[PDB]
């Protein structure tokens, strides 16, 4: 079988702690 | 490599060791002779953490 992640596997980057700020 | 005691300097056996720092992005690690120095807060001050 196969089947659709929809949104999963975002891990974070790196340490370095941050807040509100869509960063790319 | 044959090595023999009789060989011009060039030919002789050297030995390396090669420090590699990383700094993935740990939260802390290995240092040097630091010092501690307790420390303060609310004051203009110059600090190394």
């Amino acid at each position: 079988a196969y089947t659709n992640s929809f949104t999963r596997g975002v891990y974070y980057p790196d340490k370095v702690f941050r807040s509100s700020v869509l960063h790319s | 490599y044959g090595f023999q005691p009789t060989n011009g300097v060039g030919y002789q056996p050297y030995r390396v060791v090669v420090l590699s720092f990383e700094l993935l992005h740990a939260p802390a690690t290995v240092c040097g002779p630091k010092k501690s120095t307790n420390l303060v807060k609310n004051k203009c001050v110059n600090f190394n953490f």
